RNA sequence: GGGGGGAACCUGGGGAACUGAAACAUCUCAGUACCCAGAGGAGAGGAAAGAGAAAUCGACUCCCUGAGUAGCGGCGAGCGA
RNA sequence: CUGUUGGGAAGCAGCGCCAGAGAGGGUGAAAGCCCCGUAGGCGAAAGGUGGGGGGAUAGGUGAGGGUACCCGAGUACCCCGUGGUUCGUGGAGCCAUGGGGGAAUCUGGGCGGACCACCGCCUAAGGCUAAGUACUCCGGGUGACCGAUAGCGCACCAGUAC
RNA sequence: GAGGGGUUGUGGCGUGCCUAUUGAAGCAUGAGCCGGCGACUCACGGUCGUGGGCGAGCUUAAGCCGUUGAGGCGGAGGCGUAGGGAAACCGAGUCCGAACAGGGCGCAGCGGCCGCAAAGUCCGCGGCCGUGGACCCGAAACCGGGC
RNA sequence: GGAUGACCCCAGGCGGUAGGGGAGCGUUCCCGAUGCCGAUGAAGGCCGACCCGCGAGGGCGGCUGGAGGUAAGGGAAGUGC
RNA sequence: GGGCCUGACUGCGAGGCCUGCAAGCCGAGCAGGGGCGAAAGCCGGGCCUAGUGAACCGGUGGUCCCGUGUGGAAGGGCCAU
């Protein structure tokens, strides 16, 4: 039958109009009293995702 | 436009039509073929070893006979076992765009008419049901059973008097299709036929 | 044009991959396959669009935002989608969003809004919003906008 | 579609109010050209000074 | 009047496990397999203490679509209006 | 129909003919016109069916004003424990109900996702109802379905022998 | 019947097949021999490539009608035509921000109106992926109901 | 070169497991076929030192066999041990 | 060693190092508002290289973004931890 979205990946991701894989950085959910302003700051920002990964993810988003 | 011959007790008549110039082969190979798949009957079946009716025991023990380890004798290396990838009943049809069909009908048409092997009818004199009628007629008409025709016309009498000469088609404009157009050397018509071919193509 | 003219064009029916049939081919013994493991197996291999050999995953690794939901699940809402000026270039007189429907631009079930890329023609426009270029645009080349609800 | 409209034939000699057309189009010099829409309003000023100015539809 | 039978199909009362989650327990498989009771040529359902936002619709059943949407989820695998 | 070759003609040749019938199967080989059929037509005393057509019957039927009599009880409702739903305790409503408590009859009650107000929707605790839907033991029709290790386990005295 | 066929005395050379392996003639696996059966498929969805139709458009589904190896109707809906943002919202822009800052993610054919081409989309075909038993055969076991 | 496989000349490459690509052969079935081959002998079988093809294969001939087979061109798969 | 101080900034970030991914590292410069200095300038912790833990689930302080007919609320989102 159809395929399932992956709702992990529509809950965590997005694809942009060019078809590249944006996410949150991560690595700040929590210890995050002796990080710099600069880390804090910029792990703050979408990233996109290495090619190989993104293509992944992509199957898993089959009718976004 | 081409100028295709009309047939008339009036006397031998021409008409401009508007057939379209440049014809396609691939185009009209995927109407027949798209024809010729959704009649299939997809009828064609075979059994699972799972569909077969032995039972799943497992004939003999896994270890220590010096046979071959097997299960049930359902499985698809024994004679009468299952078969493997077997058909299963399909529907072999699909949908075929509605612009190509349209697009290969006046295609296959103008072939004919593009060859000197299309001719138009304004009727059919004496024939009101018999075959040997019809034949007369098509005596008249040039038909002499050195060519099939496919014969497209409202008139149920006249099909009827054709239908069983062993050269020639019968159609129903409605029924008018272009495996039916290519299978003929010939392609006649109604001047009614003709109009409802005109509207379906438009 | 007989019925044994009829081809497909070179290229458009070509021929499957038979494996697993013969030396010759190419293709015998392990149908292409290769050798043991996961993946040769019938059946085998882990959907590998996201799995990784046990290690956390690439999507798993990633942290969630936004906006979920919950049930009794999405709040309706009037819905916009944008139509952009250029797209009006092939109407006269009036423009509506009936008329936008069956061109094929504007989705049903959406309210309209018109967007300004392009240039505006003199037409009375009937749009449930406008750009701020939209307005611009249109109600200074004898366009017309009409707002409503 | 928007309106190029150049300045081709001085108005000198010509009635007042075509050379006030010209001042509402914004035509202040010879060969002067300027883009305009095609608003009936600046349409109706563009004809009354048609001989003096040639015309190009844009867009 | 009942009793018992009938290939599949139907409703109700009970109702697993392998398996999947590359372990496993919530979860999955699945209200499936199966057991049982009842019904028939079908059965269930059915004439709003409904829907749910339309100032709207108008019993129920069945198909297409809505839609793998909304959501549900050791927010895992998956489930899914 | 005749000749012809041949064990045999339906093959080959000659001269015809039918067709609303040139689907198919037969006949000594390959037959429109030999046979069985095919197109197109007709057919029930008896049993069954009859959802179509007709006829009976049951049944169906106003307006104001007054009155406040009635409108489905261990029920609604709330709480405890669960189930159903996409909803796994979630902000958890809704539907259902095993336990406890326990109403009202329209100025009554339930619902619109905790709850409250406003605004709407509906009228629970009685019952029935064709059709559209499902299935294939049974009959028939048809296959780019099998052709005896295939196709049903069984083409054959098979759910048999064993 | 100036060539060929059968046979083979002598001379030269010469470690079966398959499988698994770093490496097998291997004293590692399988196979007595023959004949027959025997393993990469199908549906739906995806994703690329390809043959055509149409092209800012493309396409129908269930059904309805027609045929009885006839084809047509049906636009509900789906994909595309705009993106950015958790969202409200804005929009060729948008989000972060105090910013007109900076940045992320986005935005624009070929030849003479005419002709070809093309976004896209529909169908066919092919490779591959997802769900299914999913290339075939094989457990020890687990559960249910019965004997 | 001649002009788009019209064929010719000249030059270079051409060991190969896993595996990628390409081009073909053959099998069953359908259209082609109300046709065509067929008792002056279908398919299948048995030979062949003959012809074609790199090969898979395809012809042709002789015997067997005794009723089917099926082209050029395409289509589909229970397609090669 | 001393004085004054809190840049152990907020909003960004050209360009690189490293690297399968995800991470890790360095970073000029612009703006806000500051510290020190006459000033040139320096300051987005510590001579440097260890002192660390993705996501999921939840806590707390803000924000006032969503709020299931409507206004609120329940509950989420976003920022910080
Ligand atoms: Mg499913
Ligand atoms: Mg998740
Ligand atoms: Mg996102
Ligand atoms: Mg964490
Ligand atoms: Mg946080
Ligand atoms: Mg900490
Ligand atoms: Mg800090
Ligand atoms: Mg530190
Ligand atoms: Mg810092
Ligand atoms: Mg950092
Ligand atoms: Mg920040
Ligand atoms: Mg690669
Ligand atoms: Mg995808
Ligand atoms: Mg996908
Ligand atoms: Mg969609
Ligand atoms: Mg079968
Ligand atoms: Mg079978
Ligand atoms: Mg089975
Ligand atoms: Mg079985
Ligand atoms: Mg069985
Ligand atoms: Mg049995
Ligand atoms: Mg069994
Ligand atoms: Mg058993
Ligand atoms: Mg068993
Ligand atoms: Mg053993
Ligand atoms: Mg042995
Ligand atoms: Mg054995
Ligand atoms: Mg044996
Ligand atoms: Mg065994
Ligand atoms: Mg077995
Ligand atoms: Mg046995
Ligand atoms: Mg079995
Ligand atoms: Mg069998
Ligand atoms: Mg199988
Ligand atoms: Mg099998
Ligand atoms: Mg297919
Ligand atoms: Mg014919
Ligand atoms: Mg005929
Ligand atoms: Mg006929
Ligand atoms: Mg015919
Ligand atoms: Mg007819
Ligand atoms: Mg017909
Ligand atoms: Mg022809
Ligand atoms: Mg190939
Ligand atoms: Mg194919
Ligand atoms: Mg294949
Ligand atoms: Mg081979
Ligand atoms: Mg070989
Ligand atoms: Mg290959
Ligand atoms: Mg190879
Ligand atoms: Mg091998
Ligand atoms: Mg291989
Ligand atoms: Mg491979
Ligand atoms: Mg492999
Ligand atoms: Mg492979
Ligand atoms: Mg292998
Ligand atoms: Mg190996
Ligand atoms: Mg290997
Ligand atoms: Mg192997
Ligand atoms: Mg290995
Ligand atoms: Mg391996
Ligand atoms: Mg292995
Ligand atoms: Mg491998
Ligand atoms: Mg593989
Ligand atoms: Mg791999
Ligand atoms: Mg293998
Ligand atoms: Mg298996
Ligand atoms: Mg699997
Ligand atoms: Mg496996
Ligand atoms: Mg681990
Ligand atoms: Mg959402
Ligand atoms: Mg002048
Ligand atoms: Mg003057
Ligand atoms: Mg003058
Ligand atoms: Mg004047
Ligand atoms: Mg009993
Ligand atoms: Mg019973
Ligand atoms: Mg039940
Ligand atoms: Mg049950
Ligand atoms: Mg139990
Ligand atoms: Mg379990
Ligand atoms: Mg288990
Ligand atoms: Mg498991
Ligand atoms: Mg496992
Ligand atoms: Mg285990
Ligand atoms: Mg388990
Ligand atoms: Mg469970
Ligand atoms: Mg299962
Ligand atoms: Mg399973
Ligand atoms: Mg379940
Ligand atoms: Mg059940
Ligand atoms: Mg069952
Ligand atoms: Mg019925
Ligand atoms: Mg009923
Ligand atoms: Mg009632
Ligand atoms: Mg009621
Ligand atoms: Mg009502
Ligand atoms: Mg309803
Ligand atoms: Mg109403
Ligand atoms: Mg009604
Ligand atoms: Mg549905
Ligand atoms: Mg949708
Ligand atoms: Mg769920
Ligand atoms: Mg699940
Ligand atoms: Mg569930
Ligand atoms: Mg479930
Ligand atoms: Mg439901
Ligand atoms: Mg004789
Ligand atoms: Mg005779
Ligand atoms: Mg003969
Ligand atoms: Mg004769
Ligand atoms: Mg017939
Ligand atoms: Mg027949
Ligand atoms: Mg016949
Ligand atoms: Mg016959
Ligand atoms: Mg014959
Ligand atoms: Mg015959
Ligand atoms: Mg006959
Ligand atoms: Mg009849
Ligand atoms: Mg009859
Ligand atoms: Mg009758
Ligand atoms: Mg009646
Ligand atoms: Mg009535
Ligand atoms: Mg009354
Ligand atoms: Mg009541
Ligand atoms: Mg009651
Ligand atoms: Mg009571
Ligand atoms: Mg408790
Ligand atoms: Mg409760
Ligand atoms: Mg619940
Ligand atoms: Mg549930
Ligand atoms: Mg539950
Ligand atoms: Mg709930
Ligand atoms: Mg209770
Ligand atoms: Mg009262
Ligand atoms: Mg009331
Ligand atoms: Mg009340
Ligand atoms: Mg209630
Ligand atoms: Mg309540
Ligand atoms: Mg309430
Ligand atoms: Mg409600
Ligand atoms: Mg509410
Ligand atoms: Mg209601
Ligand atoms: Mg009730
Ligand atoms: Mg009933
Ligand atoms: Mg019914
Ligand atoms: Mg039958
Ligand atoms: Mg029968
Ligand atoms: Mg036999
Ligand atoms: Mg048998
Ligand atoms: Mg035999
Ligand atoms: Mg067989
Ligand atoms: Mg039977
Ligand atoms: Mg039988
Ligand atoms: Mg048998
Ligand atoms: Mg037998
Ligand atoms: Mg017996
Ligand atoms: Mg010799
Ligand atoms: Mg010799
Ligand atoms: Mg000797
Ligand atoms: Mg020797
Ligand atoms: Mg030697
Ligand atoms: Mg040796
Ligand atoms: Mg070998
Ligand atoms: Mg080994
Ligand atoms: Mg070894
Ligand atoms: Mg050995
Ligand atoms: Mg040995
Ligand atoms: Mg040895
Ligand atoms: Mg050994
Ligand atoms: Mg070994
Ligand atoms: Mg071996
Ligand atoms: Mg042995
Ligand atoms: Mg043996
Ligand atoms: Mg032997
Ligand atoms: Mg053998
Ligand atoms: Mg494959
Ligand atoms: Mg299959
Ligand atoms: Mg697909
Ligand atoms: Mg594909
Ligand atoms: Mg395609
Ligand atoms: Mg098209
Ligand atoms: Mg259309
Ligand atoms: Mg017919
Ligand atoms: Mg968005
Ligand atoms: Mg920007
Ligand atoms: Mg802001
Ligand atoms: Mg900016
Ligand atoms: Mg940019
Ligand atoms: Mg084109
Ligand atoms: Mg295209
Ligand atoms: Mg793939
Ligand atoms: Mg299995
Ligand atoms: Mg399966
Ligand atoms: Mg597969
Ligand atoms: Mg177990
Ligand atoms: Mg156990
Ligand atoms: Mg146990
Ligand atoms: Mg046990
Ligand atoms: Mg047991
Ligand atoms: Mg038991
Ligand atoms: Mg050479
Ligand atoms: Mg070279
Ligand atoms: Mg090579
Ligand atoms: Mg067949
Ligand atoms: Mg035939
Ligand atoms: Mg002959
Ligand atoms: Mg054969
Ligand atoms: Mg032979
Ligand atoms: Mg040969
Ligand atoms: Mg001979
Ligand atoms: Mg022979
Ligand atoms: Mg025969
Ligand atoms: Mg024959
Ligand atoms: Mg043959
Ligand atoms: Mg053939
Ligand atoms: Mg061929
Ligand atoms: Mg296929
Ligand atoms: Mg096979
Ligand atoms: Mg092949
Ligand atoms: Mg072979
Ligand atoms: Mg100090
Ligand atoms: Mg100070
Ligand atoms: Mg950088
Ligand atoms: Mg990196
Ligand atoms: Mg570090
Ligand atoms: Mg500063
Ligand atoms: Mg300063
Ligand atoms: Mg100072
Ligand atoms: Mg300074
Ligand atoms: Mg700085
Ligand atoms: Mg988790
Ligand atoms: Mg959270
Ligand atoms: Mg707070
Ligand atoms: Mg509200
Ligand atoms: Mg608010
Ligand atoms: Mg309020
Ligand atoms: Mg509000
Ligand atoms: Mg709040
Ligand atoms: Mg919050
Ligand atoms: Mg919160």
């Amino acid at each position: 039958p159809k395929m399932k979205t992956h709702k992990g990946a529509k809950k965590r991701v997005k694809i942009t109009a060019s078809g590249k894989v944006v996410a949150m950085k991560t690595g700040k959910r929590h210890l995050n009293w002796q990080k710099s302003g600069k880390e804090i700051r910029q792990k703050g920002r979408k990233f996109v995702l290495a090619k190989p990964e993104a293509e992944r993810i992509k199957l898993l988003l089959p009718y976004e | 436009v081409y100028q295709i011959p009309v047939l008339s007790p009036s006397g031998r008549r021409e008409l401009a039509a508007d057939l379209p110039a440049e014809i396609n082969p691939h185009l009209l190979w995927e109407v027949v073929r798209w024809q010729l798949a959704k009649r299939r009957r997809g009828t064609a079946s075979t059994k699972t070893r799972g569909e077969v009716a032995y039972s799943g025991r497992k004939i003999w023990p896994q270890k220590h006979t010096g046979r071959a380890r097997h299960g049930d004798i359902g499985a698809p290396i024994f004679v009468g076992g299952g078969v493997v990838f077997g058909p299963k009943p399909r529907d072999y049809s699909y949908t075929l765009p509605k612009k190509v069909r349209k697009k290969g009908l006046a295609m296959a048409v103008a072939d004919r008419a593009r060859e000197g092997k299309l001719l138009l009818v304004e009727a059919f004199a004496g024939v009101n049901g018999k075959t040997k009628e019809f034949l007369a007629w098509a005596k008249e008409a040039g038909l002499d059973g050195s060519e099939s025709v496919l014969l497209v016309t409202g008139n149920e009498l006249v099909r009827r008097a054709a239908r069983n000469l062993p050269w020639v088609v019968t159609l129903a404009p409605e029924g008018l299709n272009v495996y039916d157009i290519v299978r003929t050397e010939r392609l006649v018509m109604d001047l009614d036929a003709w109009e409802v071919f005109q509207n379906r193509i438009g | 044009m007989k019925l044994s003219d009829l081809r497909p064009n070179p290229g458009a029916n070509k021929r499957r991959k038979r494996v697993g049939r013969g030396p010759g081919s190419g293709h015998g013994k392990t149908a292409t396959r290769g050798h043991k493991g996961q993946k040769s197996r019938s059946g085998g291999l882990k959907d590998p669009r996201r799995f990784e050999g046990g290690r956390s995953t690439t999507l798993m690794r990633l942290p969630k935002r936004g906006m979920q939901g919950q049930v009794p699940g999405e709040i309706k809402r009037p819905r916009y989608q944008g139509v952009n000026l250029k797209d009006l270039a092939r109407f006269e007189g009036e423009v509506t969003p009936e008329l936008l429907v069956r061109a094929g631009l504007l989705k049903k079930g959406y309210r309209l809004k018109i967007l300004g890329e392009g240039e505006a023609k003199p037409l009375k426009v009937v749009a449930h919003a406008f750009s701020k270029s939209a307005l611009e645009k249109l109600k200074a080349a004898g366009g017309e906008p009409v707002l409503l609800e | 579609p928007r309106l190029k409209v150049k300045l081709v034939k001085s108005p000198i000699g010509y009635p007042k109010d075509q050379k006030a057309a010209l001042k509402a189009l914004g035509l202040r010099r010879l060969q002067q050209e300027r883009v305009l829409e095609d608003t009936p309003a600046i349409r109706g000023n563009v004809e009354k000074v048609a001989h003096l100015v040639r015309v190009e539809v844009v867009e």
